């Protein structure tokens, strides 16, 4: 971080979120004025306030705000910017942006346009790698145009044949096929889906490597024809061909394989004349045979983890290379320092489809920065709302240590000490993945999530001892709440006589079972007898802090209380999973045995207008399947639009009202199922 | 639960434009102790919110306008729902906290025929009678008579704050422009100059109608402090057997 | 030659004629008396004592500083008087000046007389005829309303409060009659509604007139807001005197006992 050397005074970051924050931080560390672009919605984001100044680019959608080249051009023109960093995604691969940007004196911090166009398409990359005398997947050379050609090539290239639409990316346009009938039907399906999504219509067909490890090598090319491979990374844990959990030092791979793959990556980079940071992805099989898949021509998302094992600021080196300075490090200087494991925390429900995007507003957000060896990259602050216009990802959490076990332990602690309230996240998935026996042992492939949980994500199946610990903690929390409720200030008119109850006899219903608990309190110690087993719980019993640390039989646990009702229901996050427990007293349980079940059918099929007014717009039509929270018909009434929503998940039977219609109070507007 | 806790999540809860809506219960949960709120009549007259909560361990009564339901307008049902809750809280020495975002009173022949005047007077009287400490925070809007119905300073309010998105006006900027500049009929510049001086909390501030324009993230830290000072409040009123509620 | 005395006389003669002569002719054409005529009819002859005669509005926005927009009295006549020998405080709103709309000075005069009445323990009678609130002045006008309203709540159960609606009354000037003990209206010339028919058409999309939205029949037969309605202003004031003879002057006083035959 030497500031003596001259470097660009003004840098514009053409991205948003965590990467913009990271670039702003690393530019501030090296004394550069920063420019941040933002849409109207993101006008109060973290990267806007951290930047020295910001320029609005346009409306909410990304196709009109951050993907608008002309707005970026005029923003650079007005701000007298000297350099631009695209982060990753968006316009980082845009040749048109590159040419209109090099039209003026401003320079693009990244690889040359030649490498971008060479690696943008898949078949050209594969033929270049073949010319680069590097190991590749045995597959058909060219583009298959007919299903018959697909099947005849599939005869020789192998029964497990994978069809990939050329260009594009993001995990789409890739599908595995077994049979010749499968070959042809997958061919046609890939054809229309590539036409609809990518539009390239070109298909690459190649052998599918069975149970591969998705290893990745980070390379740092410069303008003086030098390529350095920064160790390796593993991204085997994938979801819809999208990586979630990564580890920089790969255990399966050994030193000789590391050197061979690094040399291959360096040779390929020199062949392509790469002059910036990038990564190369390989699929290592059981027999340590790797094959070129894709060489990402931008700052890879999982870059920080390798920093933790190297100590080099990748963005700083990218900026210095873009200036034109030679690399200040040698291949011998690169080494492995400790261990590093990281996980991407998304705003998705892991219980459904292994993570499906959700929206909302973050009412509470706290990161475990106080924990040792934890790095958090996030463009998220309390109050930030997750929208549909952008990637529904919250943060990236990195842990580094001396060895793998310490890093995993610190990762588990960090996930247990992570506060997110307002949306549904995938912390349970990440914690179960890191604490899985197979993951600790080292047997991981690209089918880890699929094979480990075949029926889907279900939650942390807790053992007998863990169940007893959870029941004791819940009972102790219940009794602590009661004791706090008994504490009043002195009245001096009607003195309070605190009851002298010594033993609390509770019934705790968990999942479907019911347990009898006997809890006793002595100061800050709770002696809890659950079905005979005796446990001791000690803690400060602070009932207001979001995170609560307790000690059950010496074992220290961190739990959260996300909900609590006077009825007895309580939602508690324990070991990363949210459990619902209903706690009652013994007398209350005996009396509750008499209560009858209440059938809840409801109607939720008639929509009432709050007042007379003009319906500004209707986004539904008869036959639309909608769920809770979705606006049905927005009604404009007295310079205010109300987005009235459906009460239940039911298909829209009829939309009686239409756009631009005036109605009175409580009129027939929408009928649901 | 510390009384100085910051609430940055409220710094952007109010949407930029007055056309969109937001949930006042989110603000209430972010402000009160441990986010525990006991709502009264949660399903009836939902355009107003009343309930019991705690600040620094002291019982408080919460009143507010709900922009989600019926645009936050006041009507007969909401006025009657709020008035009796305020009267009960005043009769038993419980402080009152009000969150104000109200465009006005709901118009129409139904409201006039039902006697909206009597029930609006009920709510106004209930807020004017109270001798318990009362703290008011204006979030977005306070127009017309609804401004001083919802526990203004002029009803012997104690402390009133305005968020930076507050909009205190006699009535809508447009209608004000046409009623003032009727002959001018040049709203192109008339509205522009009107929205530059009066589409902002500065008028009421310079007249001293609000005590200070506070950042939302300090809301709780302010209110608790006030409730610690106003605990000794005592006021004297002329003797009477009982007053005449407009029932 | 001293101009102070001639200025005093000119200001007096301007106050007695309100905001003009053709405006008074228009007021009488609609069958409506002026505020001073109403006060003269209500009180015993030669018993009205006026207060705040020269009080003026202090707004200086949108051209209100011009002398053409400066009227002594400021659209309200306040004072005290006697009905059948018993003391009463009274205010009458002058529709002639700016439509009788409220301002700082208007509210200050009303609040002053209300404070005097609660000090001595006498009833308050208010003749309401106000187009609304002066919007050029702005938020201060609202304050006026609120101040008045506060005093109403303070005086409830202490001194009797009577309101007679003798003209149009919209906006916030509908809650002062509601907070008082009794409300009377004059048929075919008095209106009470929060929002005018144009706003109702704009929002609720229903075309109604003033008479069926806030007329005396509406508020005396199907709204429960007004207590009685009278044919014209003279009959209304005579009946107001008759009604006033019933009530005590303050809650401290006992019920009035007369001589019976
Ligand atoms: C958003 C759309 C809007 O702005 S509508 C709501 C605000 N706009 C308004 O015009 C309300 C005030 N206009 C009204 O007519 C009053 O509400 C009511 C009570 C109905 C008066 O009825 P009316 O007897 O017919 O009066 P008018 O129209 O014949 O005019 C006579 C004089 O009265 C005056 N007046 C009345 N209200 C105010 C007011 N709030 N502020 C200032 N002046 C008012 C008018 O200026 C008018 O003066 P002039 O004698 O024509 O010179
Ligand atoms: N030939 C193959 N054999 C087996 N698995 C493959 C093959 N090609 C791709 N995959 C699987 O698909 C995943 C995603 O592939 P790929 O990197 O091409 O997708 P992408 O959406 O273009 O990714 P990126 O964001 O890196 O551009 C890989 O991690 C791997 O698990
Ligand atoms: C915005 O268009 C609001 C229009 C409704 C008018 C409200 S209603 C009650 C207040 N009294 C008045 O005259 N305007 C305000
Ligand atoms: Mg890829």
């Amino acid at each position: 971080y030497d500031p003596n050397e001259k470097t660009f005074d003004k840098i514009l970051v053409a991205n948003r979120g965590e990467i913009a924050c990271r670039v702003i931080r690393t530019c501030k560390k090296m004394g550069i004025k920063t420019v941040a672009i933002h849409s109207d919605v993101d006008a109060s984001s973290v990267h806007v306030k951290m930047a020295d100044e910001a320029v609005c680019v346009g409306p909410a959608p990304t196709s009109k705000s951050y993907l608008n080249m002309d707005a970026i051009m005029e923003a650079i023109k007005k701000t007298r910017a000297q350099a631009v960093h695209p982060g990753y995604g968006f316009l980082s691969e845009n040749k048109e942006f590159a040419r209109c940007l090099a039209a003026e004196d401003v320079v693009f911090i990244g690889p040359d346009t030649h490498a971008i166009q060479a690696m943008g398409d898949k078949i050209e990359s594969k033929l270049l790698a073949k010319k680069a005398e590097v190991n590749t997947i045995p597959g058909f050379d060219g583009v298959v145009k007919d299903a018959e050609e697909a099947v005849r090539i599939a005869r020789e290239i192998g029964y497990p044949v994978m069809i990939k639409a050329s260009a594009g990316g993001g995990g789409k346009g890739m599908r595995i096929a077994w049979d010749d009938e499968e070959t042809r039907d997958g061919f046609r399906l890939s054809s229309q889906e590539a036409a609809s999504s990518f539009g390239d219509d070109r298909l690459l067909i190649e052998k599918f490597i069975d149970n591969p490890r998705h290893i990745e090598i980070q390379v740092l090319g410069d303008k003086h024809g030098n390529a350095l491979w920064l160790n390796e990374r593993e991204c085997s844990i994938q979801r819809r061909n999208q990586k979630v959990v990564e580890e920089a030092p790969s255990i399966f791979l050994d030193a000789e394989t590391r050197r061979a793959m690094g040399e291959q990556a360096v040779a390929l980079a020199r062949a392509v004349k790469y002059s910036s940071a990038g990564t190369v992805e390989f699929l290592v099989d059981s027999k340590k045979n790797f094959y070129f898949l894709e060489m990402n021509t931008r700052l890879q998302v999982e870059h920080p983890v390798t920093e933790c094992i190297t100590g080099l600021d990748l963005v700083q080196e990218m900026i210095r290379v873009a200036k034109g300075y030679p690399l200040r490090h040698k291949q011998a200087d690169i080494r492995i320092n400790g261990w590093a494991v990281e996980c991407r925390v998304y705003a998705e429900d892991p219980y459904k489809s292994f993570g499906l995007p959700s929206i909302g507003r973050l009412s509470q957000y706290q990161e475990p920065l106080h924990l040792p060896g934890v790095r958090v990259d996030s463009g998220i602050q309390p109050g930030s709302d997750i929208s549909i216009y952008y990637d529904p990802m919250i943060s990236k959490l990195i842990t580094y240590g001396s060895d793998r076990t310490e890093a995993l332990k610190r990762m588990a602690d960090a996930l247990d000490n992570y506060v997110i309230r307002g949306v549904t996240h995938n912390i349970a998935l990440l914690r179960e993945v890191i604490i899985n026996s197979r993951f600790v042992k080292g047997d991981i492939s690209t089918k880890f999530l699929s094979d480990v949980y075949p029926d889907g994500f279900k939650g942390h199946m807790l053992t007998k001892s863990e169940k007893n610990q959870l029941l004791a903690i819940a009972s102790s929390l219940f009794v602590a709440f009661q004791l706090r409720a008994q504490h009043f200030q002195e009245n001096s008119r009607m003195p309070v006589i605190k009851p002298d109850i010594a033993n609390w006899e509770l019934s705790v219903k968990l999942h479907d079972k019911v347990h009898t608990v006997v809890a006793s309190n002595n100061g800050s110690v709770f002696s809890v007898e659950v079905d005979g087993s005796k446990l001791n719980v000690t803690s400060t019993w602070n009932l207001a802090s979001p995170l609560l640390s307790v000690s059950v039989d010496g074992t220290q646990r961190t739990v959260q209380c996300l909900s609590r009702e006077a009825g007895g229901n309580m939602s508690i996050q324990f070991l990363g999973t949210v459990y619902k427990v209903n706690i009652l007293t013994r007398l209350a349980a005996e009396l509750n045995k008499f209560m009858l079940e209440k059938v809840t059918e409801d109607t939720s099929s008639v929509l009432r207008s709050p007042m007379p007014g003009v319906v500004v717009a209707v986004s539904v039509k008869p036959g639309d399947a909608v769920a809770e929270g979705q606006e049905i018909c927005v009604i404009e009434a007295m310079k205010m639009q109300n987005s009235m929503t459906a009460g239940k998940t039911g298909t829209v039977k009829s939309v009686h009202c239409q756009a631009g219609d005036t109605v009175g109070e409580g009129d027939l507007l929408v009928e649901l199922e | 639960d510390p009384s100085d806790r910051l609430v940055p999540e409220l710094d952007t809860i109010v949407p930029l434009e007055s056309t969109k809506a937001y949930n006042m219960v989110d603000i209430i949960h972010s402000v009160v102790d441990e986010r525990e709120f006991f709502e009264i009549m949660p399903n009836y007259a939902k355009n107003i919110i009343v309930g019991f909560a705690r600040m620094n361990g002291r019982t408080v009564g919460i009143v507010g306008n709900q922009p989600k339901v019926a645009s936050g307008c006041l009507d007969i049902n909401s006025s009657v729902k709020g008035a009796r809750f305020v009267r009960f809280c005043d009769a038993f020495n419980i402080p009152l906290i009000t969150f104000v975002d109200v465009p006005g009173f709901l118009p129409g022949t139904a409201q006039e025929y039902g006697g909206i005047i009597r029930h609006g007077a009920k709510l106004l009287y209930a807020f004017a009678e109270a001798t318990v400490p009362k703290v008011t925070v204006i979030t977005r809007k306070a127009y017309g008579g609804a401004y001083y119905v919802m526990s203004s300073k002029h009803l012997c309010g104690d402390t009133n704050y305005a968020w930076p998105t507050a909009e205190i006006a006699v009535m809508g900027a447009k209608g004000a422009v046409e009623i003032i500049f009727k002959g001018h009929e040049n709203v192109e510049a008339a509205q522009a100059e009107y929205i530059e001086k009066f589409a902002n909390p500065f008028p009421a501030a310079v007249r001293g109608f609000v005590d200070d324009i506070i950042q939302p993230s300090s809301t709780r830290a302010r209110i608790c402090c006030d409730l610690d000072v106003l605990a000794s409040k005592k006021v004297q009123r002329p003797w009477r057997k009982h007053a005449n509620i407009p029932l | 030659a001293t101009s102070v005395n001639e200025r005093i006389e000119n200001k007096r003669r301007t106050a007695l004629l309100g905001g003009g002569q053709r405006r008074i002719d228009a007021q009488h054409k609609r069958g409506k008396l002026t505020a001073r005529e109403r006060i003269s009819l209500l009180l015993d002859p030669g018993s009205f004592v006026e207060s705040d005669m020269f009080v003026e509005h202090r707004c200086a926005d949108f051209g209100m500083a011009a002398d053409k927009n400066k009227f002594p009295g400021d659209s309200v006549v306040t004072g005290r008087g006697r009905i059948n020998g018993r003391l009463v405080y009274v205010f009458s709103q002058d529709f002639t000046v700016f439509g009788g709309s409220l301002s700082g000075a208007h509210a200050q005069k009303i609040c002053k007389i209300m404070d005097q009445a609660i000090t001595v323990g006498a009833p308050v009678i208010g003749l309401n005829d106000s187009g609304g609130a002066r919007i050029q002045e702005g938020v201060e006008s609202l304050a006026g309303y609120a101040d008045i309203f506060l005093r109403n709540v303070t005086a409830s159960g202490v001194i009797p409060q009577i309101s007679l609606i003798m003209g149009p009354c919209a906006g916030g000037a509908v809650y002062s009659p509601a907070l008082t003990d009794f409300t009377f209206m004059v048929k075919d010339t008095s209106y009470l509604f929060i929002t005018g028919p144009d706003v109702v058409k704009s929002v609720t999309n229903e075309d109604v007139t003033q008479e069926e939205l806030g007329g005396a029949k509406t508020h005396t037969t199907m709204s429960g807001v007004a207590h009685r309605a009278f044919e014209n202003d003279v009959d209304a004031l005579c009946n107001l005197r008759d009604f006033f003879n019933y009530l005590p002057l303050s809650s401290q006083d006992p019920a009035p006992v007369r001589e019976c035959h």
